[PDB]
């Protein structure tokens, strides 16, 4: 099947949640270690457009 | 997309703001407080490993255009190739002379440079796009050629080899492997006609001038970038529009700034008057098949024509299959274009003439106990 556009609406919400807190985060190298791949990912699923 | 790189752009000015921090401070009154701390690594750590990993996926959207779509589905909008060209053009003027303060981290961004080079739809930034955007891009090439101009210039044993330092680990690390991926990107997708037009054929003009300005300096320095050079000079053979190899014909190409600017003009911006005197110590096509085709059969080894093999072969191997497609011997569909003659003389003849002679110059060194140039060679010819 397909996305539903609700998966993407909370995909999204995800990305920005993650990476608005992780900006202001002080560094921890464990914390940047396996969120950046997360962010990856998760930029990698939602359409560019 | 959009926000995505909306906030990217927005990183880019933050990260100009502590890079010149980091620069004052290794200047000039030391301090360890790094108050950016936070943004370097986060813009370290999490940003450049982004850019790479998202532009790598993304890759076709952004090439593709209403009229030919390339990725699955979709297209991106003007605005967005506008804001992925700023994007490299700050991501590039960040790291220039500035490798070093960067540590372990300039990795990360040459490959990230690399891939927005790939994702640079510049035909339709270049043609439609605002002049900010496009002033960007257009400095990026200015600054390049003059990088390049006092890399070859302190390699002619003018500095004996400060800023001098700075300027070279930049140049062969950053620079040269970026400006031969952009080259390279512009002549697969036909580019070159469409962005390397009025300042950049002037830019472009002076990297192609100086890089084969090398063929004169015997160095250390030089022996180890030719493969480097050879390499940049002939992606911008692929991708430069004007056959500057053939100056007699130049009349007849309407991509050229001798036919799209006025002779009024030209002037105020310092050109020499002249076609033929833009790169005057480039032997024309003719002269540089005879020099090549006399080395071949005179049995000359590598070590008395390191330059023609490493610099002068790869661009040859890269400029005829260009202007074969728009010369004579062509499979023209010009019934309604046919009228303006042929800006270049290359025909088949070349190509197969050039090819005999690779093939005489790789036996010449057949039995020699070193040769890593002929893997160059070979996927060059």
């Amino acid at each position: 099947g397909v996305t539903s556009e609700e998966e993407l609406h909370l995909t999204r919400k995800l990305f920005w949640g993650i990476f608005d807190s992780l900006a202001h985060k002080k560094y921890d190298q464990e914390l940047y270690r396996m969120a950046m791949p997360c962010l990856c990912a998760i930029a990698g699923a939602l359409p560019p457009d | 997309a959009f926000g995505f790189l909306q906030q990217l752009l927005r990183w880019m000015d933050i990260s100009q703001e502590f890079i010149a921090h980091l620069e004052a401070v290794v200047s000039s009154g030391r301090v360890e407080k790094s108050p950016h701390e936070q943004e370097i690594k986060f813009f370290a750590k999490i940003l450049l490993p982004l850019i790479n990993q998202y532009f790598t996926n993304h890759c076709l959207y952004f090439l593709s255009t209403p009229a030919k779509v390339l990725g699955s589905g979709g297209h991106a909008s003007n605005k967005e190739k506008e804001m992925i060209t700023s994007l490299f053009c700050k991501l590039a003027a960040l790291v220039r002379h500035r490798v070093s303060l960067f540590g372990t981290d300039a990795p990360a961004v040459v490959n990230c440079l690399h891939i927005l080079a790939r994702s640079l739809d510049a035909r339709t930034v270049m043609k439609s796009g605002p002049e900010i955007v496009k002033a960007g891009l257009r400095s990026f090439f200015e600054s390049a050629s003059e990088d390049i101009e006092k890399m070859v210039e302190n390699l002619r044993l003018g500095k004996v080899s400060k800023g001098v330092g700075q300027n070279l680990t930049y140049t062969t690390v950053a620079l040269l492997p970026v400006l031969t991926t952009l080259f390279q990107h512009i002549a697969q997708h036909q580019f070159g006609d469409d962005v390397i037009l009025d300042d950049v054929q002037v830019s472009c003009y002076r990297t192609l001038c100086s890089i084969y300005s090398l063929g004169t300096t015997k160095n250390t320095y030089v022996e180890k970038l030719r493969p480097a050079l050879g390499e940049c000079l002939a992606r911008l053979a692929a991708a430069m529009p004007v056959a500057f190899l053939e100056p007699q014909l130049n009349e007849y190409n309407a991509c050229s700034v001798y036919t799209t600017k006025s002779p009024r003009e030209r002037a105020i911006l310092g050109l020499p008057n002249s076609v033929e005197e833009m790169c005057p110590d480039i032997p024309v096509l003719d002269r540089l098949m005879a020099d090549i085709g006399g080395l071949a059969e005179s049995g000359a080894r590598y070590t008395e024509m390191p330059h023609v093999i490493e610099i002068t072969l790869p661009m040859l191997c890269s400029y005829l299959p260009r202007w074969w497609e728009r010369g004579p011997e062509a499979p023209p569909p010009a019934l309604p274009a046919g009228a303006p003659p042929p800006c270049t003389a290359v025909t088949s003849d070349h190509l197969n003439s050039l090819l005999g002679n690779i093939l005489r110059i790789i036996v010449n060194n057949l039995g020699i106990d070193e040769a890593t140039w002929m893997k160059r060679l070979a996927v060059f010819a």
